[PDB]
Parts: structure tokens; sequence; C-alpha cells
């Protein structure tokens, strides 16, 4: 290796990432995108795997240190607590009325 | 490097009747004002319970029972410690050097949580120094392991120096653990309740709240316990011998598929529970 050698002669450092896939959880992903919040707007939300629609507005109520979602008496997503402000947002359906 | 324990009677394994204990939080759903039927990995109200003790008399059983018990389908593991004794656990399926092995011990300064195929031993225990000199006891001879080969997972908190010192006394402390291994991941279960006992924990309510969630799909057969020995001036013994087992004593109890009634409250923390298997006036 020296310095007046021309393409083809200079040393190329070269790192080959081996990606493989077993049996095991999967523990390395790819950087999760995260949008901004809004509030009283009929907007569909994905936090970690609830796929649902509604209206996001403050709550009053506080959860535990480890749950994330919570849910009313008739086995319904209610409220749900951010996964970076660590508030709790009450989760409440569209507007659903006949003309 | 490991060192074998000689000088230990052996006695008849004791048994201890379990009480309301072991109910934990099976989801991260928030309820309030709610009874919740659950199916899932419990542990019944009344089951037997091997207690395996860890005491040192003063002469005419010196008790340091940490045996390799099974893991079936999850463990409840109770300690009631005074000195802080218990140091972790050894999970695996074999616990030799052909396949991987889980391996979780507090070594008085951070939680190490590796998960590597590790070459155990028969008695693996970590050892503490009564040195009088200058009044301090630096614990070391960290025995758990001889080879580490092959690392899948590696975690460790941020330094610190817990109470090594042997209290004398009661049970001030009790620890519950809650070990499953599902879907290949290793969730473990934690709550601490001070209480003031000497022997058969009374009969009480705690839900345990998760604590991680160790991503691991590694087989769990078999699991081990990582107990402490103190040493001093005055313990004869050179390689073998010369140690003494502080007072301690933990319970371990195997979880079975039941049905569980959850009862919260207004904050979402569960207050009692019915195992509708037990017996009539239940279902
Ligand atoms: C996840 O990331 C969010 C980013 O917004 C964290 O929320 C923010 O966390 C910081 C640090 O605890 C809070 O203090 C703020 O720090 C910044 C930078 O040092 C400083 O300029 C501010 O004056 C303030 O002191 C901050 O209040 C908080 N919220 C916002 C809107 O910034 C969140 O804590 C992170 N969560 C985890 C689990 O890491
Ligand atoms: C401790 O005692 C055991 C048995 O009394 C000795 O033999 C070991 O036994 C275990 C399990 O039975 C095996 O996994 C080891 O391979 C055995 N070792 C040998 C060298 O055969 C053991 O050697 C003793 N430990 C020490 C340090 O002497
Ligand atoms: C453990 O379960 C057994 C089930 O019968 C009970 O203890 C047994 O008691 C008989 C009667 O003396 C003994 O022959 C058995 O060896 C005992 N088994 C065990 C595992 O100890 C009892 O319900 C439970 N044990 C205790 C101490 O309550
Ligand atoms: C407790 O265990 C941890 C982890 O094994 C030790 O931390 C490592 O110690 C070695 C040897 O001193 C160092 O080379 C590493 O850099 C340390 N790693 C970290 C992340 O700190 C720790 O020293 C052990 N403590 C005691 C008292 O044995
Ligand atoms: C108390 O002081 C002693 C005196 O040196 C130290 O313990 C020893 O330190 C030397 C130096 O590394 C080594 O032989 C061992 O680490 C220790 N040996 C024994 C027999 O303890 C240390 O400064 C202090 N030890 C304790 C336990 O507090
Ligand atoms: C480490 O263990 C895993 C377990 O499946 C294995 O796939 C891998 O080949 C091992 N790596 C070695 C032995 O270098
Ligand atoms: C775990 O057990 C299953 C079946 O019991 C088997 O298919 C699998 O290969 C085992 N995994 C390891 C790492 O031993
Ligand atoms: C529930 O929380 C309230 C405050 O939010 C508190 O006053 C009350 O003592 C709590 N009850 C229990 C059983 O923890």
């Amino acid at each position: 290796f020296q310095p007046t050698n021309g393409v083809g002669y200079q040393p190329y450092r070269v790192v080959v990432l081996s990606f493989e896939l077993l049996h095991a959880p999967a523990t390395v992903c790819g950087p999760k995108k995260s949008t901004n919040l809004v509030k009283n707007k009929c907007v569909n939300f994905n936090f970690n795997g609830l796929t649902g629609t509604g209206v996001l507005t403050e709550s009053n109520k506080k959860f535990l240190p480890f749950q994330q979602f919570g849910r009313d008496i008739a086995d319904t997503t209610d409220a749900v607590r951010d996964p970076q402000t660590l508030e709790i947002l009450d989760i409440t359906p569209c507007s659903f009325g006949g003309v | 490097q490991c060192v074998n324990l000689t000088t230990r009677t052996q006695l008849p394994p004791a048994y201890t009747n379990s009480f309301t204990r072991g109910v934990y939080y099976p989801d991260k759903v928030f309820r309030s004002s709610v009874l919740h039927s659950t199916q899932d990995l419990f542990l019944p109200f009344f089951s037997n319970v091997t207690w395996f003790h860890a005491i040192h008399v003063s002469g005419t059983t010196k008790r340091f029972d940490n045996p390799v018990l099974p893991f079936n389908d999850g463990v409840y593991f109770a300690s009631t410690e005074k000195s802080n004794i218990i140091r972790g656990w050894i999970f695996g399926t074999t616990l030799d050097s052909k396949t991987q092995s889980l391996l979780i011990v507090n070594n008085a300064t951070n939680v190490v949580i590796k998960v590597c195929e590790f070459q155990f031993c028969n008695d693996p225990f970590l050892g503490v120094y009564y040195h009088k000199n200058n009044k301090s006891w630096m614990e070391s001879e960290f025995r758990v392991y001889s080879s580490a080969n092959n690392c899948t997972f590696e975690y460790v908190s941020q330094p610190f120096l817990m109470d090594l010192e042997g209290k004398q006394g009661n049970f001030k402390n009790l620890r519950e653990f809650v070990f499953k291994n599902i879907d290949g991941y290793f969730k473990i279960y934690s709550k601490h309740t001070p209480i003031n006992l000497v022997r058969d924990l009374p009969q009480g309510f705690s839900a345990l709240e998760p604590l991680v969630d160790l991503p691991i799909g590694i087989n769990i057969t078999r699991f081990q316990t990582l107990l402490a020995l103190h040493r001093s001036y005055l313990t004869p013994g050179d390689s073998s011998s010369g140690w003494t087992a502080g007072a301690a004593a933990y319970y371990v109890g195997y979880l079975q598929p039941r049905t569980f009634l959850l009862k919260y409250n207004e904050n979402g923390t569960i207050t009692d529970a019915v195992d509708c298997a037990l017996d009539p006036l239940s279902e």
C-alpha cells in the first residue's frame, strides 16, 4: 500500500453486514418514526399496537408506572399513555349521528 | 476456580403451605373498579411450596441448600431475608457449555444479567469477608461460572453499594418473584413488601408488578439459586470449610394454568383475587 497507487491497488476498507433471522425474538429493528400529537380532532392513532380511530384529549386519571393503555367496562379502549410524554390521553369515538 | 462445600449435614426438605400470595398483573391494561377473569399461568392459593433453609447453628444443623430445581412452566420465588443473602439465580436447561443459559446475579455493585453458555458448578455462591481491621466487608471470590463464551445478551445496572452487613433479629425484608418463559420472552415480576417475621411468612396479598422483559430464545428447564457466605477469623477451614451462612430462607412454588378473578380498585391496583379451582364457594 503506497500513496502513489492508482484506482484498483489502493486499500479499500469493506465491511459486511450479515442479517440472521432465527426462532429467537427479534432484538434489532429499524428506527420507528414518531409524529406530532393533535388534540380535539378525529384522527387515527398507533402507539404500540393499537390501531383505532378517535379524538385524543387530556385526561385526569393516573395509570400505573407499567400500564400502557386501558379499557372501559365494555371491553373498549378508553385511554392510552403517550410513549414519549408519559401522559394519559383519553380515546373517544368520533361523532356518529344521522342527518 | 470453583470450590466445593463440605461440613453440610443433609436434612429432609420441609414444605410450607403458601397463602393467597403469588398473584401478579397478567397484562399492562388499566382497569378500575371491575372484576376481570384471566386464564394464565398463576399460582394456586394453597399448594405445596418447598421451604429451603439457610442457617448456622452454634454447635450440637448447618444448612446451605441451593439445589438445581426444575422449571416446568413458571416458578414463584419468595425470599425472606435479613442481610441480603440471595444474590441471584441461574436459569438454563443443563447448565453446561453445550447450550445457552441465563445468569442473573447481583454482586453488590451491578445487576449482572448475561445470557451465555457458561460452565457452572455444583455449588455456585458468593462470599464476604468480615475484616475487623477496616471495619468493612468488601465481598469477593465471585464463584458462579468458570468459562464464559458466545454471549448473546448482556445487561448491567448503574454502580451502587448495598448493605452487606449481617443484621441480627428477624427477617425484615420480603422479595417475591415470578419467572415466566413464553414465546421466547423471559418475563420477570417483582414485589417488595417490608414485613417482620422469623419463619412461615404471614398471610397477605401483594400484586407483583412486571419488572423486565428480556427477549431470549433459550429453553429454560432447571434453575438454581445463588446464595452468599460469610467468612471471618473465627472460621475453622482453609478451602472448603471455614464459612457461615446468614439467616435466610427462600420459597419456590410452581405455576399452574388456572382461572383467577382479579379485583381492581379505583387506582388500577389488584386488591384481591379468587382461584376458582381450589374448593367449593369459589367457583
Ligand atoms: C423521551 O423524549 C422526550 C423528549 O421530549 C422526553 O420529554 C422531555 O424530557 C426532558 C428530560 O427529562 C424534560 O426536561 C427538559 O429537558 C430539556 C433538554 O434538557 C430542557 O431543554 C427542558 O427545559 C426540560 O428541562 C422535558 O420536560 C420533557 N418534555 C418535553 C416536552 O421536552 C421524555 O422524558 C423522554 N422519555 C424517556 C423515557 O426517555
Ligand atoms: C465437587 O464434587 C463433585 C462430586 O462430588 C466433583 O465431581 C464433579 O461432579 C459434577 C456433577 O456431579 C460434574 O459435573 C463434574 O464434572 C465433576 N468433576 C470432576 C473433576 O469429575 C467435583 O470435582 C468437585 N469439585 C471440585 C472442585 O473438586
Ligand atoms: C405436601 O403434599 C403432601 C400431599 O399429601 C402432604 O405432605 C405429605 O404428607 C404425607 C403424610 O405424612 C407424607 O407421607 C408425604 O411424604 C408428604 N409429602 C410431602 C411432599 O411432604 C402435604 O399436603 C404437603 N406438605 C406439607 C408439609 O404441608
Ligand atoms: C460486578 O460485576 C460487574 C459486571 O461483571 C463488574 O463490572 C465490570 O468489572 C470488570 C472488572 O472489574 C471491569 O473490567 C468492567 O469494565 C466492569 N464493567 C462495568 C460495566 O462496570 C463489577 O466490577 C463487579 N463488581 C464487583 C465488586 O465484583
Ligand atoms: C482492609 O485493608 C486490607 C489491608 O490491605 C485490604 O484487604 C486486602 O487488600 C490486599 C491488597 O489488594 C489484598 O491482599 C486483598 O484485597 C485483601 N486481603 C484480605 C485478607 O482482606 C483492604 O484495603 C481492606 N479489606 C477489606 C475487606 O475491607
Ligand atoms: C453461539 O450459540 C448460538 C446458539 O444457537 C449458535 O447459533 C452460534 O453458532 C454460537 N456461536 C459460536 C459457537 O461461535
Ligand atoms: C427447545 O425445545 C424445543 C422443543 O421442546 C426444541 O424444538 C428446540 O430446539 C429447543 N431449543 C433449544 C435451544 O434447545
Ligand atoms: C388511590 O389513589 C388516591 C389518589 O389518587 C389515594 O388517595 C388513595 O389512597 C389510593 N388508594 C389506594 C388503595 O391505593
